[PDB]
Order: C-alpha cells, then structure tokens, then sequence
C-alpha cells in the first residue's frame, strides 16, 4: 500500500547496479502501469455532489464501486463539522470504515483507491 | 581502472583483492601479498594480473609499496558492490580475495567479519550467463573461529564441531587467524618451524 | 531502555489476547537500573539473558531452536547505519546457522541492505521470514499522508491495538474513535465466490456480511503470489484466495470464509447467516518495470 507496486524484480534490479535503471516502453511496461492510487475525493464539487447532502455512506460506496471500481476507506471529516456554531477550523479528522448508515456532512473527503486510466 | 574500461580489458586468470580500507584505517601491507606472487620463481607469463577493488583513498596511502610490480591494476569502488565484481570478470578468477582490512575496528568481538562474510556470499549468490558464483574460488580472512562456520550456509554442521572440522576451513576457503598465534606457539617448541614457513 | 520500552509497550498491550507468548531477551550488555526496573515491571512475561547471539552456547542458552521466533531490534540512531545494519545481518546468519526452521523479524536501517537477506539460501520470505526497514516504511507512510492526509493514521489505527474508550458526549473522539475500533484482518475466500469480479465480491460482502474487502492474493505457477489491491472488473477470484478486509473483531471475518448463498438465505441477518454446515521517438520515461517514472540523469547544480 505504502511503497506502491514493491515487486521483488525492483529489488533485484536496485539490489544489482545500486539506482534505478531507465526502460524502454513495451506493451509489458505500459501493462505494469496498471494499479490503483490512494485518493482523497471532495463530495461537492464530484459528480456525486447529490450524495453529499446527508446520503448514507453505503449508498455511495457502492455508486463508486459500481461504475468507477473506487474503494473508499473511509471518511475524512471537518473536526467542527458537528459544532452548530460557524468555526473557521479547516483541520480534519479520520474515520475508518464507516457504518453503511453513516451521515456524509457535504464538506467532507473521502479516502478510495482510484483505478488507473 | 573505471567500471567500463575494466569491462571492456579482457583480464581471465586474474587474481581479485577485495579490501575494505579508509584514510583512517591502519595498513595491512599489501606488498607482503603482492611479493610472493611477483617471485622470480615465476616466468612473465605465469604471473597472474592482481586487480585490487576498494577505496582508492587507502590505496593511495598502499600505492608507494606497490607501484614498482609488473601487473597490478586498482579498480576504485567497494567489494559488496555487484557491478564492481561484473566488470572485473570475478567469475573467470584464478581467487578472490576478501581481506579483513579496517581493523582498527573493535566493535564487539565478532562483529569485525561483518563484511567479509557479507562479501563472502555474496559472491557465492551471483549468477552468471555465458555459471554460478559457488563455483568461485575465494579465500577469505577471519579473525573469529565460529565466523568460519558462517561461510558454508547450505550446509548444516554442529554447533560443537571444531574450527579444522569445518568444511570452510578444511576446504581452504576460509583463513583464520589463530593460526599465526598457533604458529607462534610452534615456533617457541622449535625455532626452525617459522623459518621453514617463511621461506 | 528506549527500545524495550517502545518495543514492550506495543506488543504487551492489554487489548491483546494472545497473552501467553513470553518474550526473552538477550543482550550482552548488563543493563541500567532503569531497565532492569522495566523489566521487573513485567517480570512475569519478560526474562533477560547476558549473551550474544553472535556465540553458539548462548543462543542453546535461551532456547532459540524452539522459539516461536526472533526479533531483532536496530539501533535507529546510529552514526553509521550501514555498520548497524550489517551487525544485524550477520546476526541473522548467526541464528539461521543455529537452526535453520526459525522465523526471524529483523529491523534495517536503510532499504538497500536488504538485498542482503537474499544472500542468506536459509532465509525464505515465504516461510514468514520479513524485513521492517524502518525509513522505507517510514518514508512511504509519509508520501502516502502527502497524497492523502491522515492515511497514516488510518493504517496506525488499523494495524495496532488501542484501548476500548466510551464518549457519551457529542465530540469528534465519538466518530474517530467509532473508527478506530475497527481493524485489518486476513482471511480465505470461501468457494462461492469463485468466478465473480472484484467489485461484485466486495459489494456482496459489504452489504451483506458486512465486511470492507481490501485486497487479494493472486497465485500464479509462472509468478510468485502477489498482493493486488482493488482490482479491478477485468479480473475474476479463483480458488483458494486469501483476501485482506477490515472489520470490527475477527470474529467477524469468518463470516466470510463460511458464506454460500445455496444455503445463505437473502437476509440480511449476519448472525442467522453464518452457517457451520452449508453447500456440503524512443527517448525512455520509465524505470524497467515501468512501475516508476524516470528521468535521464541531472547533476546536481541543475537543479539548486
């Protein structure tokens, strides 16, 4: 999850010449490319702006699963996005695998792993 | 000699040294290696090219002894390095060398071989395409008698087993230094033993 | 006395039940006041041994052919990491040596000496033989936290043991801690879900069993077993799949392992659910891989 794609061959290659050795592209090359990168999704400006507006986490895990294949972990969230109060605080906390019954606040992201184009 | 030139020069039948030196290290007299291969005893043709991989900066400091023998040649560069060992052709050796230099270290009681036995395998984990690396001929320097038993890592032997039983030493892959004091020994029984040695 | 007390404090947490294992140390230093202090702290599952793995004798002192396994500790601040990180490869091979059929955790200092482990033919990464190099793990985690802030605290929580803690009142610890209370789990795919795609194998474990599925395990004869993370349509689970979720206890993973839906009714009751008995030009941009960008070589003053 971490290092990204950390094959035993890039081992053996780093291990051999001590740095990274430059490669031509080849159809195998292009097809390794093929992965999926964490991300951070922001619910009011994404197409599922309308799932934003208190939707169940649930409904638009498996609207991202569906169509996009994006896997969210969970939710990262606004820490005054329960004041009723207004609160200029911009830092956000995590929450981990959500309930299917989860309120989503709209100005929150969404931790996935968005498949390569 | 560079990685490339080393590589492109055709050098089979040659005799690796691969040393572990700095400018703070102490000398290890290179020269008492380098002299009973350049004997007379030899013609020009039997004598073996040396080529020495390690620091150049404690070669330089070996240099002044050294420059006066027929065919050694210096890769800079550190023997745990596998590149280094490609160029030089180890597979083609007549013997590899791993030399216990940086000495002057006295960090723990066994952990001086550190990098000899490092280097050890992993010129013994090469592979080769025209070839393993188990098939190198190597001779390494130890100074502790179990780090000898560290050598031979496919096989298994007892805990118990003394340093001559070992296969390492038995073998003549591995070189302790016990010898010298057990030689010592030998010689204070009769004086004549370290003189038939030395000569 | 740092690295014990780290290293103490997070296997020996309370929350863990898998309270047996006993863990003996062996060093050949004598230890301060303070650490023999820690130690008597948990005297009754930690022992200390004055010896070196490095000799013989003192590892059939401490009884390391029958040891579960062996962790080996680095000195994170040293002066050279190179030297450290060699004194515990020789370490390794010290103990391979002893008794070859040993599990060994190491920790490394810098990512490139663990091309060394390689040289070892006793050392098998698949027996469970692994390397915790602390600043590539470190390092990545951070990256990570770069592309996505706050995923290194989701995978702390993930992998650690933390105490139960109950907030009544309305704060922020009462979502982070309704997440925190979940964790990473490993299970075999049962065979009713062979043949499905990905996305339809975690959607029907989602919703119903309630499980978010992570990741898989692909096993190939040409390729070694490789971890896949959210694969995507394209690839279909076969036989025998481990598969990595994360879920509330794990108790709850096994429910996947046991699912079927020739016995496995459409409601969506968990508990009822889970049955014992059922069904039965040519410029080059890439590193070699390609699976990092590449640049041509720029010296240094280009770039300042």
């Amino acid at each position: 999850l971490v290092t990204g794609g950390a094959t035993p061959e890039l081992e053996a290659l780093i291990a051999e010449e001590n740095a990274l050795r430059g490669g031509y592209s080849t159809p195998q090359t292009l097809a390794n490319r093929d992965r999926c990168r964490v991300a951070q999704l922001a619910l009011l400006d994404g197409p599922f702006a309308d799932l934003g507006d208190g939707g169940c986490y649930g409904d638009l895990f498996c609207k991202a699963l569906k169509t996009y294949n994006m896997l969210c972990f969970g939710i990262y969230r606004l820490r005054d996005a329960h004041l009723s109060t207004p609160s200029q605080c911009t830092k956000r906390y995590v929450i981990t695998n959500p309930p299917y019954e989860f309120e989503l606040v709209p100005t929150d992201l969404i931790f996935c792993l968005m498949q390569f184009d | 000699l560079t990685r490339s030139e080393a590589a492109m020069t055709v050098l089979s039948g040659h005799v690796v040294v691969c040393i572990f030196g700095d400018v703070s290290s102490a000398l290890i007299g290179l020269r008492n290696l380098v002299m009973p291969l350049r004997a007379s005893n030899f013609h020009y043709h039997e004598l073996k090219h040396i080529v020495f991989v390690g620091s150049i900066e404690y070669l330089k400091r070996e240099w002044e002894t050294l420059h006066n023998f027929p065919k050694v040649s210096i890769l800079p560069g550190t023997p745990l390095s596998r590149a280094d060992l490609r160029a030089v052709n180890i597979n083609l050796c007549d013997m590899c060398v791993i030399l216990s230099a940086n000495q002057n270290n006295i960090d723990d009681t066994s952990l001086q071989d550190k990098e000899c036995i490092l280097a050890s395998l992993n010129i013994k984990s090469m592979q080769f395409d025209d070839t393993t690396g188990v098939n190198i001929p190597i001779i390494t320097e130890l100074v502790n008698d179990t780090n000898v038993q560290f050598l031979d890592q496919n096989n298994n032997n007892n805990p118990d087993t003394e340093l001559y039983l070992t296969q390492p030493f038995a073998c003549g892959t591995a070189f302790a230094v016990s010898v010298l004091d057990s030689l010592m020994s030998a010689t204070y029984f009769n004086d004549n033993i370290l003189t038939l040695i030395r000569t | 006395l740092e690295s014990v007390s780290n290293f103490l404090k997070a296997f020996l947490h309370k929350a863990r039940d898998d309270v047996n294992v006993e863990i003996v140390f062996l060093h050949n230093i004598s230890p301060n006041l303070e650490l023999e202090a820690l130690f008597k702290r948990h005297f009754t599952q930690v022992e200390f041994y004055q010896g070196s793995v490095l000799n013989p004798h003192d590892l059939a002192r401490v009884k390391i052919e029958s040891a579960d396994a062996c962790l080996i500790l680095a000195n994170k601040y040293c002066a050279d990491p190179d030297a450290e990180d060699a004194s515990n490869i020789m370490r390794v091979i010290s103990i391979k040596n002893y008794h070859p059929k040993i599990r060994i955790i190491t920790q490394m200092l810098q990512y490139h000496n663990k091309a060394h482990l390689l040289n070892i033919p006793s050392w098998n990464w698949k027996e469970g033989d692994d390397a915790i190099c602390l600043a590539e793990l470190k390092l990545g985690f951070i990256a990570q936290s770069c592309l996505a802030q706050g995923l290194s605290t989701m995978l702390a929580n993930l992998f650690s043991m933390r105490s139960f803690i109950k907030i009544e009142e309305d704060t922020w610890q009462k979502y982070y801690l309704e997440g925190v209370s979940n964790e990473m789990y490993t299970e075999y795919l049962s065979s009713a879900f062979v043949g499905l795609s990905f996305p339809t194998v975690c959607e029907l474990c989602f919703v119903k069993l309630k499980l978010l599925m992570i990741a898989i395990e692909y096993k190939s004869a040409n390729r070694e077993s490789r971890i896949l993370i959210n694969p995507g349509n394209h690839l279909k689970i076969q036989e025998g799949t481990l598969g990595f979720f994360i879920a509330s206890d794990a108790k709850e993973v096994k429910r996947a392992f046991f699912y079927c839906k020739a016995c496995h009714d459409d409601i969506t009751d968990p508990k009822r659910i889970k049955k014992c008995g059922c069904k039965r030009s040519n410029v080059k941009k890439y590193d070699s891989t390609g699976m990092f960008h590449w640049c041509a070589p720029k010296e240094i003053e280009k770039v300042i």
